[PDB]
RNA sequence: GCCUAUAAGACAGAAAACUUCUUAAAGGGACACAUUUCAAAAGAAAAAGGAAGCAUUCAGCAAUAACAGGUCUGUGAUGCCCUUAGACAUCUUGGGCCGCACGCGCGCUACAAUGGAGUUACUAGAGAGUACCGAGAUUGAAAUAGUUAAGGAAAACUCAAAAGAACGUACAUGACAGGGAUAAAUGAUUGGAAUUAUUUGUUUUGAACGAGGAAUUCCUUGUAAUAUCGAGUCAUUAACUCGAGAUGAAUACGUCC
């Protein structure tokens, strides 16, 4: 039901606050990057647990 | 006669000073035996030194430590550094390098501060606040 | 059996004499024995910075320090230390107790 | 473990003019006379020799008298006098007895007795305010 | 290892329940008569629950004197002594009772037990005799009883 | 509010007996939710089976008490 | 010759983990430092980002089993209620406690939350340190003012929270944030 | 000298070398040097080594200019004004500064079973002390406290931990044994004097309080938090402050909302 997004590297925060990274992933199965905002702490190395992969997170 | 060394043992107060001599395996803190420990959770703890290269590296060592501060689980944690120091220097004085090496290898691998003493002490506390970091609450109406 | 012990507020000071001593006692004096050193004694206060209750509850510390040096001699009675001032220096006091 | 006698259980017992639960142990029982407290319950109990383990629901009748007499005859069950409430009684007499309904009224009495002996201690315990001379500017603000 | 050598090498809380019952059968400590009047301070608000109070409170006092050279009683009024919270101050530590432990005190001197040292009290030949031999009892149960962490099977 | 045995009657108790011990995991905490009687004589009712070999300790302590259903 | 370090003489580290997110931030039996007799180490695991990964994921649990004003600093309390706990949790499900809370971790833990509403995805370490806040908060709550022991409350919890079951307080809370952050794309 | 062991030691009381611990002086020891990467440079981030690698941590001192910020009630520091023998000088006795319909701030204790109560073994650091100051030991006894009373101008004598821990068919979820206010009858301490309870013991009395609205405070590692010890004031009186150790979380390594 799921699918996992390994991260690459990380862009950089979101809304001053700041609490929430925008990571670029990778998923192993469909070699396809995409572009998601994670709820901090994270590493280079990590790999995500994603309900969905249509959503291009960007933030405008 | 009677090879032995001296080692010693620190926590944020506690202090173990322990002295290895040749004997039949006993181990004695402060005249009591180990397995005799008044915080009985942490005997597990403060025997493991044994069992991280086994009681036979042990069997002909006798032991007699003496414990002088900090508190109850401080003073087992400086134990524990007491019977790790006590092996890996006389080892180093009666017994060749190499064995040294490895069994302070073997030390290293699993847990650091058996052989290395933890640094951490109490921070004195400063005016306007009833701790180190912590400040009396402010109030403004 | 005889004791000596200086005390001052100053630790570069009792060195000094701790070591004269020593130096001293080649002659009329056999033997000279290590100065031993009993624990610093520190007399601290704490105050309010404010002549008035005003301001922010700022305070300051002060403290002295004692040092405290002890000698002990075997030589004769009557000779002792002699002259046993050297016009010591202010501040650091010497006191000669025998048995 | 024992299947209890069901004319044993009393779920109260009616001593000295008051029932207690039935439930507590004999002395946490012991506790509901308004003239006795913890530390007397548990001198009355070992005094009169009742186990101090047994549940009160469970004391027999003659047990039970046996805790009354001691109750309000304690000097000659050989207990202390600083044990005592009441010492040094007034309106003749020198036995305290205020275990029962009268500590009340031993305390209701003389406060009038010093309302009419227009004591300051008196005279605050007729204005409701604090007795014991304590700050009544901040605390004690119960609201009216 | 374990080896045998004074009271050090035993449990204090089973040490303790043993020289009470001895005391027991031996008989030859008298019962006060406020025994159950006293608590054991000033701290606490309830007498002790134990119906043998002052046997074990006697196991506990001859051992104090075992491992220390001279006692006095105040000594052991502040080792058994409790924190005082009985109102919205927070707690501070206090005495004991000081009666019941010089009571207690001078009956183990009646049977011989303890002795008087010139700044305290000690223990005698034969009251270190009992002391040990009962001691020697509660190490040969216990080794039958448990296995040594030492000869502990390797997990 | 719950009020739940203080003492043991005929009908609590013998179905104390038969189905405490065929649980998996017991204490004095559920045994008393289960079969509504007090945790004090959750205790005495424990001991008593104990003793009458139908449950095995498997941690017993001054702070907790954990028995379990025992088949051999 | 070969040390084998278990739990309180009782349990192993043999533990497979099903979730691969999370399979390297969990101290488990990788090192031989995770395998611990005691879930009490004094080492800093709080001078460094990304330091308490290296800390034994059973003393994890023992350190958020310390909570609120008068349970402060007491980490033997902590020990022994959960080494009492992981008694009642063999007992119950027959399998090595230890896999059990590997387990529960897994199942108890959000993949995805909201944030001004946007939803967001949750970290391989937000996760792990919400698993264990979630399922040490309900037993907290379920212990208080309750006949029950917090042993006994912890067992149960962990044990729900490990397959599936909704009764625990954990897979509430967890299904009711990715619900909420379901509605919140 | 005493005592128990299968076989080592324990304790008491001597007495001599010894220096790992302890004490405290002199030196030594990290400066990011050195590797990898990033930015020709200043530099930055791992990792290893090390007792120590955020400037190593916590503090002290801390520039220019300013407020008409507080104190003339600390000063025989002080200008001008006021009172100045029926005094706003000074002394004596009594009271008040504690007075309660209420409102706000700093805190202590709780609402329990990660608990209260009964017993048992415990384990620190930094303090302070005499021409009556800190008080050992012995006794009187239920407790406070009383009568006799060593050593100590102190690494020498006094001075001592409790949170926590261990024992039981104890308490079992109920304002219950959680809570200890409010009142009562009595025992003593300090004082020339204790009533408007100085402080405290005994027995009884058993109130709100079921985790707290709008709001708001402090905190990044031996830190918060929790409970305690010492010191300042102190004839007597800490819930206050200044320090000290005991156990040891979670959560970031961020962004200017």
């Amino acid at each position: 039901p799921v699918i996992y997004a390994q991260v690459t590297e990380i862009l950089g925060r979101t809304g001053s606050r700041g609490g929430v990274l925008q990571v670029r992933c990778d998923i192993m199965g469909e070699n396809r990057q995409i572009l998601r905002n994670v709820k901090g702490p994270i590493r280079v190395g990590d790999i995500l647990t994603l309900l969905e992969a249509e959503r291009e997170a960007r933030r405008l | 006669a009677l090879k032995s060394v001296q080692v010693f043992g620190k926590k944020k107060t506690a202090i173990a000073v322990c002295l290895c001599k040749e004997g039949k395996g006993m181990i004695r803190v402060n005249g009591v035996p180990l397995d005799l420990i008044n915080p009985p959770v942490l005997r597990i703890k403060v025997f493991e030194p044994l069992f991280i290269v086994g009681k036979e590296n042990y069997a002909k060592l006798d032991l007699k430590i003496r414990v002088t501060g900090g508190g109850q689980v401080a003073q087992a944690y400086a134990i524990r550094q007491a019977i790790a120091k006590a092996l890996i220097a006389y080892n180093q004085k009666f017994v060749d390098e190499t064995t040294k090496n490895e069994l302070k290898a073997k030390f290293l691998e699993y847990d650091r501060t058996l052989l290395v003493a933890d640094p951490r002490r109490c921070e004195a506390k400063k005016f306007g606040g009833p701790g180190a970091r912590a400040k009396y609450q402010k109030s403004y109406r | 059996n005889i004791t000596i012990t200086i005390t001052s507020t100053k630790v570069k000071a009792v060195e000094s004499l701790c070591a004269e001593v020593k130096e001293n006692g080649k002659k009329k004096g056999v033997q000279v024995k290590g100065p031993v050193r009993i624990p610093t004694k520190t007399l601290r206060i704490t105050t309010r910075k404010t002549p008035c209750g005003e301001g922010s509850k700022t305070w300051d510390h002060y403290q002295m320090r004692i040092y405290k040096r002890v000698l002990s001699m075997k030589t004769t009675p009557e000779t002792v230390k002699e002259i046993t001032s050297l016009k010591v220096e202010p501040g650091v006091e010497l006191e000669v107790a025998m048995f | 473990a024992t299947v209890t006698s069901e004319s044993e259980f009393q779920h109260m017992l009616r001593v000295c003019n008051t029932n207690l639960d039935g439930r507590r142990k004999v002395p946490y029982a012991l506790t509901g006379i308004k003239g006795c407290g913890r530390r007397y319950a548990y001198l009355v109990c070992k005094r009169a020799g009742i186990d101090v383990n047994k549940r009160a629901g469970l004391m027999t009748p003659a047990e039970i008298e046996k805790i009354v007499d001691i109750l309000n005859n304690p000097l000659n069950y050989k207990i202390p006098v600083w044990f005592l409430n009441r010492q040094k009684d007034n309106k003749d007499g020198k036995d305290s007895q205020l275990i029962a309904n009268a500590v009340e009224t031993r305390l209701r009495e003389d406060i009038e007795a010093l309302k009419k002996m227009r004591a300051h201690r008196g005279l605050r315990h007729y204005w409701g305010l604090r007795v014991r001379g304590q700050h009544t500017k901040t605390t004690g603000r119960r609201g009216r | 290892m374990h080896h045998f050598s004074n009271i050090k090498d035993v449990v204090a809380i089973d040490f303790i329940k043993a020289y009470a019952e001895h005391l027991k059968k031996s008989g030859k400590l008298e019962i006060p008569e406020w025994v159950d009047t006293v608590k054991t301070g000033m701290c606490k608000e309830l007498a002790p629950l134990n119906p043998d109070w002052i046997y074990i409170r006697a196991a506990a006092i001859a051992r104090k004197v075992y491992l220390n050279n001279g006692i006095g009683v105040m000594a052991l009024r502040r080792a058994y002594g409790d924190q005082y919270n009985k109102h919205y101050n927070p707690s501070h530590r206090t005495l004991g009772s000081g009666k019941v432990n010089r009571y207690i005190l001078q009956q183990l001197e009646k049977m011989g037990i303890v002795a008087k040292i010139q700044s305290g009290r000690s223990l005698t030949k034969e009251g270190r005799k009992d002391m040990d031999k009962i001691a020697f009892q509660v190490y040969k149960e216990h080794e039958a009883k448990v296995t040594p962490m030492i000869l502990m099977p390797m997990n | 509010k719950l009020n739940n045995a203080v003492l043991f009657d005929k009908a609590t108790l013998d179905k104390c007996t038969k189905e405490v011990p065929s649980m998996k995991v017991i204490t004095p905490a559920v045994v008393a939710d289960r079969m509504k009687i007090t945790c004090s004589l959750a205790k005495i009712l424990l001991k008593d089976l104990e003793k009458k070999e139908l449950i095995v300790p498997v941690k017993v302590d001054n702070h907790i008490w954990i028995y379990t259903r025992s088949a051999k | 010759h070969t040390f084998a370090p278990k739990l309180f003489n009782k349990w192993s580290y043999d533990v497979t983990v099903s979730d691969i997110s999370l399979k390297e931030l969990l101290a488990i039996n990788s090192k031989l430092k995770y395998q611990v007799f005691l879930p009490h180490t004094a080492g800093r695991y709080q001078i460094k980002p990304f330091r308490k990964i290296q800390c034994p994921i059973v003393e994890r649990l023992v350190c958020c089993m310390m909570q609120h004003g008068k349970n402060s600093g007491k980490k033997l309390l902590a020990m022994r209620v959960v080494e009492e706990s992981f008694e009642i949790i063999h007992l119950l499900t027959e399998k090595n406690p230890i896999q059990v809370l590997v387990d529960a971790i897994i199942n108890a833990s959000p993949r995805e939350d909201s944030t001004r509403r946007q939803a967001v995805d949750v970290s391989p370490l937000r996760r792990i340190n919400q698993a264990l806040y979630l399922m040490t908060m309900g037993c907290r709550s379920a212990a208080f003012r309750n006949s029950k022991t917090l042993a006994e409350c912890l067992a149960d919890e962990i044990v729900n929270a490990s397959k599936s079951n909704t009764a625990s307080f954990a897979i509430k809370k967890k299904e009711d944030m990715e619900r909420v952050a379901k509605s919140n794309r």
